[PDB]
């Protein structure tokens, strides 16, 4: 299909990871609206001081979705994964097969467009 | 058993190269040098030791016995009929 | 559905056999290894489900002899 | 439930035999691996579950002769 | 016995080779392929083959066809003898 | 497609024969590996689609014997 | 216990002889190996405990003969 | 302080024959491993221990013939 | 003080059967290795030193025969 | 295009011989690793091209005795 | 050729990974203008910040082919990655069998020589 | 001067054997090893220092027989 | 079995060896060809 | 060209044996290796061509006999 | 000069037959190993040595045999 | 040629005999691997060599009889 | 030079015998291998190398009988 003869190798090693690692994605809102997607969900963490002691402890959720049934999802949809929801922030340009998706948490933050 | 005695003694040896039919013939065994398929058949000279390299080889295989039991098992059924026949087995036999 | 799968494994078998049987294939961070199998066990298994299938003879009843 | 334990060693056979049983997947940070059994136990095994179970015959007994 | 000994003697050898069994037959036992009971094959000399690697060209040795089995009617018929009376070997 | 499946397999046996087959490639964080066939197994599959297919004689019937 | 126990040997044996006994498991600044074993010693296991326990018959009295 | 023992024993034997003998556990840092054994020896330990135990007869004595 | 080590290695034994003989234990930096001794060079271990002891009869002088 | 290959295998046999067949180059982040043969099967093609190549004769019939 | 008996065998190396992965690519414009080029493509991530917050998430595509066909391509010649269009920004030193070629993405950015 | 290495011996060859003989420590680069000997060599070296050593006898010399 | 006697006796040595077939007649079997049939 | 590959084949024997066979280099980064090869077959190769080149007798025929 | 590693060596045997035999020491950043025998080797040495040394009688000529 | 460079293999030998045998040496970031080879034909290539030269007789006709 | 090799292979056996033999020796960034040789070849290597040289008697001839 590509003239690599190793993307569609790897194409191969994404499905089963994300198949074997992860969950399933339920998206609301945006183009796609209600759409199912499977990927591996992670929350590291990060703590910020601001002040003296100002610590805001969160976290930074992703996704790493494959690119194919994520195109056109823009910025301000937002996503429900399991009992829980999120909205995406960046969608990272795909590796070669897949990529990464960054989440904030709760409701996106108004549009500010014009 | 007559039969089978034929085909194991049939098959005198084998040879064991991954060259062609033709060329291990007539490297192994001699032939060719013919008129103008059925292979080709080999004059019986003599001695015809033949040169080898490794990855071949020709194997000539021992066979069997062909009377493994085979006579005092015949004379056995003999005597049985024999008996049967109302005649002597040494006559029938 | 077994012809299809038979061809995609005398694929795989060509594929195994020349360079293209992948083992493990390595991204940043993102690697899988596929089990290797030999190349005999996959000649008898392709031969196994060619011969149940209904594809052309390749068993003939043995071979008698005759003069 | 053993005919769709007949199915998934069906599958969990051919995938094997070319290409698709994995041995380990590794994601940066988070990996599993999981023990590789030969072809042939899964051959016995396959086996011994289709002849327990409901599917019809597959082999018959010994082989009788005539004249 | 007779008809185990039957056996034994009528499978002499066996033809090893992934090739397809036409082309083993043509190829080992000489073969008459250019005219489903497979194919005759006619007797002649030794016709030594040429197997390819990975073939192989087993004779099967069978087995000693009376192994014991007449001297195992002697003591047999000796003790039927005795039920009839009549002498053994006027019996045997 | 036997025709360039011959000449597929046949230069495969040439360029690992001499050095030119590639176990692995390896760029920067991006590898893969294949299985590292022998080489007496491939002349077997060498020898045995050659025959299979359209391609000529290569090989006769025994060996008459005559004084 | 020995239903829940033969119930549970024989899943284990099920998963490990398709794709799923995990060898040793990773995730970042932790991992764990449980021990592999083999298969011929799982399954006679599982015939020593199915015949132990209370279930059904599985086996028979040599056989005789007859003329 | 043979029957806790024993039962101990067992316990060990089926999580090991199933899943569950952890052989190395790390924790970023801490790590320790254990020596395995095999599945032969651990089952005559068991029989031997049981045997020796105040538990009842399990093996009889050679069996006679009779016409 | 030849019972403490008969009761130790005989505690070590069941220690070693089940899981418990840690062949190594790390600690970031704080690592040692103890060299592994198989279970039958133990076990003939235990044979000899507990009949060494006083330790109560646990061997027969052969076996006579009667009719 | 037999002496093509035939010139290359003979010199791939002469360059293997001495020092020169790299089974792997390696530049930063750059590693291809090649297969190796043996010598003998190398021999072994070289043994089998270069007769059906048609070159000067290299083997002869047998040997006869005279007194 | 070359007197390391060692270039041969890295630049065949090169041959082997760029016909492995990496699929080919077109020029255009410039003094090589349409020809076919086959490398490997990637794109990393790259985030600036500027002012308070101004995050401008990019790419940075890189080729790394063998020198002797991107000879004589300067800079303000463009390309593309089969549908996607491109552009050379900077081409790295020889390697010893090759080069990275540095693109942009859009139209090159004027010229503002002299 | 023998008694206190046969001691020595002993005293190491029982912790050796149950758990306590150090392969090698670790010290965050002062890390040490020793070579490991087997049971059957140290049962050997026991023995042959104890004979020699003002130990009595332990092994006597043939076996009678009468009727 | 006459005609298998034949060629089962008749190929009595067999000599192998990566040299020239004609050099190693010359090296092992006496050979004359110093001054078809080899 | 059979006498360079002669004398070429000559010092590969002396310098592999004594020191000088290179396994491989490594320049920070720029590594390469090469495929080890045999003494035996090395002096089988130089055996061959020397013979085999216009070289002169090394190696007479059989051996007579006379009383 | 026999003497002094007479008592060297066999203790040698006593430090490497416990546990102390080290074969390599990593202080940071240097570590050098040595390379270590077997045990009976080692022994054989033991024996050589000391009776080639004006040692005792430790060896009798045969044995004789008397009603 | 011959004589120096059968002294320099001769001294190779010793070198490699006692402990100066170079197998690999590693500088910061560059380093070099040397092949290594056996004693024995290493004293072969030694001792077939002193055949071949002009030096002096080290071999005897066999060894005749006399009453 | 002979005597001295005899000293100095002397020398090597020992030292190498009880601990003091150095498989290799690293310095942060430099660090050197030896090829370790076995100890029976190094045992005949002092054999015959002392033999050779004027050194006394060693070994005698055949021993006869007499009544």
């Amino acid at each position: 299909d590509f003239d690599n003869l190793f993307d569609a190798a790897i194409a191969r090693a994404d499905e089963t990871i994300r198949g074997y690692m992860g969950t399933s994605a339920t998206i609301t809102s945006g183009e796609q609206s209600g759409a199912v997607i499977r990927g591996v969900f992670d929350d590291p963490e990060n703590i910020s001081y601001a002040g003296q002691g100002v610590r805001v402890e969160g976290s930074s959720p992703s996704l790493f979705v494959r690119t194919d049934e994520v195109r056109q999802l823009r910025r301000g949809d937002t996503l429900t994964i399991g009992e829980e929801n999120f909205w995406v922030d960046r969608v990272s340009p795909d590796d070669g097969g897949s990529c990464h998706l960054w989440l904030g948490r709760g409701v996106p933050p108004a549009v500010n467009r014009r | 058993q007559l039969q089978s005695a034929i085909v194991k003694a049939m098959y005198a040896a084998t040879i064991e190269s991954e060259l062609d039919t033709q060329s291990a013939m007539d490297f192994i065994l001699g032939a060719n040098s013919q008129e103008q398929y059925a292979a080709a058949p080999v004059r019986l000279g003599g001695a015809k030791v033949p040169h080898l390299m490794p990855g071949d080889s020709l194997n000539l295989q021992t066979a069997q016995d062909t009377d493994n039991g085979y006579s005092v098992f015949e004379q056995s059924l003999l005597r049985y009929i024999a008996a049967g026949l109302g005649v002597s087995y040494e006559q029938l036999s | 559905t077994r012809q299809e799968e038979l061809a995609a494994a005398r694929a795989a078998l060509h594929d195994l056999m020349t360079g293209k049987r992948v083992a493990t294939v390595q991204k940043d961070g993102r690697r899988v290894e596929f089990t290797a199998t030999s190349v005999s066990d996959l000649k008898k298994y392709i031969a196994e489900l060619e011969v149940q299938t209904g594809m052309t003879q390749r068993r003939r009843g043995p071979a008698g002899f005759y003069v």
